[PDB]
RNA sequence: GAUGUCGGCUCGUCGCAUCCUGGGGCUGAAGAAGGUCCCAAGGGUUGGGCUGUUCGCCCAUUAAAGCGGCACGCGAGCUGGGUUCAGAACGUCGUGAGACAGUUCGGUCUCUAUCCGCUACGGGCGCAGGAGAAUUGAGGGGAGUUGCUCCUAGUACGAGAGGACCGGAGUGAACGGACCGCUGGUCUCCCUGCUGUCGUACCAACGGCACAUGCAGGGUAGCUAUGUCCGGAACGGAUAACCGCUGAAAGCAUCUAAGCGGGAAGCCAGCCCCAAGAUGAGUUCUCCCACUGAGGUAAGACUCCCGGAAGACCACCGGGUUAAGAGGCCAGGCGUGCACGCAUAGCAAUGUGUUCAGCGGACUGGUGCUCAUCAGUCGAGGUCUUGACCA
RNA sequence: AUUCCUUGUCGGGUAAGUUCCGACCUGCACGAAAGGCGUAACGAUCUGGGCGCUGUCUCAACGAGGGACUCGGUGAAAUU
RNA sequence: AAGGAACUUUGCAAUCUCACCCCGUAACUUCGGAAGAAGGGGUCCCCACGCUUCGCGUGGGGCGCAGUGAAUAGGCCCAG
């Protein structure tokens, strides 16, 4: 009976860069749209990274310079981003699903800062 | 499946304390265990087990340790619930210095 | 957990240095010699239990030489061990006792410790061989 | 006859006197009694008990209806018990006693859709020698002509576990009553959160 | 190895055809630009979910 | 114009001329252990050496290591060792080509199941209103095995040596079900350690690649045996061979001819699970009500969205702002095992402090920060005949 | 690599060895360039044994990935 | 995990083994070989001294479970 708390889709490295190449863009675009799932499975891990990013310390930027390879990305999360987020119990990314596409009938979504 | 709201963590912990015991506190190191043995009929026998602790491994009543032995010769391991009634108490011989919290490769 | 074909150690002098099990049983000890062992499967060898085996490499002047079909009962088992206070024992080395069919040991004395589970199964003199009950 | 609804909470390590128990933990809460099952206008001799706390608003109508009946509260479950004939409701405390065997009876984790290996055992055949077959992929379903046709009742591939299963003669250990916690000796069957009933031993000694 | 006995026949063919029937979305007109979305998704034609999302 | 053939492996199932286990009669049956015959097919029937072998021989066991059937059951299930293709060799027969009662090394096992049959699981309709929930079981399946030891009892018996029935206690084996607290497995990026090289300018710190984890060391939840817990039964009824009561035909005798009582692991019932499509469609509790000229709607569902110890899909369970459903966040658990930076110590490699540190997948509660918005679809008015009871 | 009788008889190894090694001789039907008997080295040869090591196995388990399942697009086949 | 060929026609398959340096190495032999027989040990980083070139040896010290730290990389033997 399968029962874990990760979800993959491709491989186990791809997963990562891509959640990796996802979380950078978001907080480069502040939304994007993609499809609805690879959303769902942003969603959580961009966040707990605007966490390390807030509390602003060498330590967290080292920790944030991890999965953000862009050091322009970094800076932004780090200096405007995360501090932006104060009085906020944590938790702003929100999901909106856009409708079905055409190629490949694949329902999409945007994921908004 | 069944829908009560109910914490399984105080739950189960409260019948975990009256069955939990807290022991000197070890790390590393080599450790006399008292061990009271009553295997020998009415006769309860003392018996001294002095070890390296190679494992931490659980907590709550289940909370338990390993310690490895060599008597005469030939290699023993031997684990103890925290809370053993078969177990008066333990005492460290030494502290070692020690870089991971498992010590496996002392078998090698 | 003995099986056929598994080599273990001889905790005696009777003169045989690694045998090789053959047949697990069902080890009966009491009345008045051992009995005969309830089934004809019991797939392993626990301690505490008979098995019987060849004398597979025996050092030379023995009571005992190389060849010798004999019973023998187990002493440490690598498979751990659980007690009803629930420690576990396991030793590193599997190894055993050479005995007759009265279930006294053949060998003089006994080398290394033992699983104190063999003084529950009754084994009396090989307790008392024993350098440590464990 | 006896008999009360609890959920599974979990497994724990335990001493009575010097051995060590692994214990299973059910919390057998107070359970209402909405109807009587009787000779009379029902013809069978039952009782009806609630358990899981409802929230009103979520309680259909009719339901609402059926609980006003006997006015009792909202539950999300309801079981019946037989030859069963409480008085108030019910609850462990002089329910069960320490030391009383029970029949302890659950609904089994679901293993999703297995081969025979999980399911019926079997064997398989050699990873080793030659084999396109491994793993589970059974020998033959039958013989040749006579009949041309597998057994019904066959053993093969299928939804396992979920079992409704009852376990027979688990020991109640320890009871504190208010704290509406049991402790049973062993394993009880399903997950966790999990829904059972624990009731008198059916037969023993 | 395993092919087919006989062809089937239309009647059976289509009695298998029976469960192929496709579900029409069940729509509803957006309370905004006046034209029929899709329920938890955005109106494609404003862009309003909730006061208003994408630009079209 | 093809019914693949030895042996094995996998899966079984059936007969009884029964290998074990159960009940009996007789005995050249003291007891113990047997020999034979009758009843009995519930269950059980071990692991190895040689051989392609079934068979057979031997090792070590055992309650026992039963015999056959199912196309010498089973290749659209596996093997391909054995024989019946092509090569090659030996003995051998043939002048030769070649040959065989031989032996020897080698030698392709075919893609995607239509129907029936089978294991799972939905959809529709039926079950004289529309619904929510609780249920009786008609019937049906699973299960069913056994040693050992102790008491009885050193008793009955027996010159002795020995040594019980019956009944009553324990303790295992193998098998099955559930379970993960324990013991352990594994947990493909949860923590750490390491090498080459490439990169983020450089240092320091990090990331990629070296699997489809680069290698190693641990390892939570989940899953899991070898690990743990429970089981096989007790009881009752009707029987088998069998043992008897009463008793004639036949003044005696007679278990039978009327009749009546004991008697098995077998039969029924009892145990676990399924079960009203039990179209003979059952019962109980509650809810909406007696619209409209096929349509609005009540009670109530569904669609949708968020998730689950539920799952291929469907189905099932929970939440969906009179909201703690899931994510995040906070606190703790737990894993890993002492971060970065800095300071200090040394020529340095490294060491020490700060630091039980830092980090963090699945755990346990808490919190209205995020998405469960908005809405749409569907869903009763109760056929008839008789009989009873009331106005 | 010829052996029918045949699992020939003793032995070697094995707890047990119809194969294998050694010895015998009754060679069903070895034998001297269709060569006889030997030989170090060699051999993806064939046969037996041991050590090491292992999922070959008792007895399987967890993990990964690629199919298998579901939605959108294209959409065959042997057979009948 | 415990066991280690109990699997099987057969260890088929898959492990183990693995580089370079040092030491060491049998029956038999056509004196070439057998031989990489078999075994055993070293392997990383820093510092001083020396050296016949990349480097190497010596001494001392440091770190890890482990230093051909990841990839390339013989399992072996006895009889026929
Ligand atoms: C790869 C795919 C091929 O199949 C095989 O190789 C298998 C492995 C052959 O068996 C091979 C291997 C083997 C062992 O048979 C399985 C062997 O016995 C035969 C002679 O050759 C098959 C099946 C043979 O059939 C068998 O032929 C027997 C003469 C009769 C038998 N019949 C009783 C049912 C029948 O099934 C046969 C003749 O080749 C089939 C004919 C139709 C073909 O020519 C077809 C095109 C095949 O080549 C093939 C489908 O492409
Ligand atoms: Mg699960
Ligand atoms: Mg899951
Ligand atoms: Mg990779
Ligand atoms: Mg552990
Ligand atoms: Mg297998
Ligand atoms: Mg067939
Ligand atoms: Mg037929
Ligand atoms: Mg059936
Ligand atoms: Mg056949
Ligand atoms: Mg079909
Ligand atoms: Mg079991
Ligand atoms: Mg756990
Ligand atoms: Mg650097
Ligand atoms: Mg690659
Ligand atoms: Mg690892
Ligand atoms: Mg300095
Ligand atoms: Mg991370
Ligand atoms: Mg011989
Ligand atoms: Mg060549
Ligand atoms: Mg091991
Ligand atoms: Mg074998
Ligand atoms: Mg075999
Ligand atoms: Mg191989």
């Amino acid at each position: 009976h399968g029962k874990a708390g990760r979800k993959l889709n491709r491989n186990s490295s791809a997963r990562v860069a891509l959640a990796r190449a996802q979380a950078t863009a978001l907080l480069r675009e502040g939304r994007i749209q993609t499809t609805l799932t690879k959303a769902k499975e942003l969603r959580p891990f961009v966040e707990q990274l605007i966490t390390t990013a807030k509390g602003g310390d060498l330590h967290s930027r080292r920790l944030v310079a991890q999965d953000i390879h862009d050091k322009d990305v970094v800076r932004k999360v780090m200096d405007e981003v995360a501090p932006k987020y104060a009085e906020r119990p944590g938790g702003y990314t929100r999901i909106l699903r856009v409708g079905t596409r055409r190629g490949d009938g694949v329902t999409m979504a945007l994921i908004e800062l | 499946q069944t829908h009560i709201k109910i914490n399984r963590g105080e739950l189960l912990r409260g019948i975990e304390q009256d069955h939990t015991r807290q022991l000197p506190d070890f790390r590393p190191g080599d450790t006399v265990r008292v061990d009271t043995k009553v295997r020998e009929g009415n006769r309860t026998r003392s018996q001294a087990f002095e070890g390296v602790v190679i494992a931490i491994n659980g907590s709550g009543s289940r909370k338990s340790f390993t310690v490895r032995k060599i008597s005469f010769g030939e290699g023993v391991e031997r684990v103890f619930p925290f809370a053993s009634p078969l177990v008066n108490q333990v005492t460290i011989v030494e502290r070692g210095k020690v870089r991971r919290a498992k010590l496996y490769y002392l078998r090698e | 957990m003995i099986m056929p074909q598994s080599r273990l150690d001889v905790a005696d002098n009777s003169g045989a240095r690694e045998i090789m099990c053959i047949r697990v049983l069902n080890s009966g000890i009491g009345g008045k010699g051992l009995t005969t062992g309830g089934g004809g499967n019991k797939r392993y060898a626990h301690v505490g239990d008979i098995i019987v085996a060849s004398v597979k490499d025996a050092a030379p002047r023995g009571a005992v030489k190389a060849g010798d079909v004999v019973k023998a009962v187990v002493v440490r088992t690598s498979h751990a061990i659980k007690r009803a206070d629930g420690s576990t024992i396991r030793f590193d080395r599997n190894a055993a006792v050479i005995i007759n069919n009265q279930g006294e040991p053949r060998g003089t004395r006994v080398f290394g410790p033992v699983a104190r589970e063999l003084r529950d199964r009754r084994f009396m003199k090989i307790v008392s061989l024993a350098p440590e009950v464990l | 006859m006896k008999g009360i609804l609890g959920t599974k909470i979990g497994m724990t390590q335990i001493w009575k006197n010097d051995r060590a128990i692994p214990v299973t933990v059910v919390l057998a809460g107070p359970c209402p009694i909405v109807q009587r099952k009787t000779a009379q206008t029902d013809g069978y001799e039952a009782v009806q008990i609630g358990y899981a706390p409802k929230a009103e608003r979520k309680v259909n109508k009719p339901m609402q209806g059926h609980f006003a009946k006997a006015g009792v509260a909202p539950t999300r479950i309801l079981r019946e018990f037989r030859g069963f004939a409480p008085d108030g409701d019910s609850v462990n405390v002089d329910i069960f006693a320490e030391g009383e065997k029970i029949d302890a009876t659950g609904t089994s984790k679901g293993k999703g859709t297995q081969g025979v290996m999980k399911r019926w055992n079997f064997a398989g055949g050699p990873a080793s020698h030659g084999s396109k077959k491994w793993h589970r992929r059974p020998g033959s379903i039958g013989q040749r002509k006579t009949p041309g046709r597998v057994y019904k009742g066959k053993r093969m591939a299928g939804h396992m576990g979920m079992e409704r299963v009852t376990v027979q003669n688990l020991e109640v250990v320890e009871i504190r009553a208010g704290e509406n916690l049991i402790l049973v000796k062993g394993a009880i069957p399903g997950a966790n959160g999990g829904l059972v009933v624990l009731r008198s031993a059916a037969k023993a000694s | 190895h395993p092919v087919p006995k006989k062809k089937t026949s239309k009647s059976k063919r289509d009695m298998r055809r029976s469960h192929h029937a496709l579900t029409a979305p069940n729509l509803t007109e957006c309370p905004q630009c006046h034209g029929k979305k899709l329920s938890h998704h955005i109106c494609p034609n404003c862009g309003y979910y909730d006061g208003r999302q994408v630009l079209a």
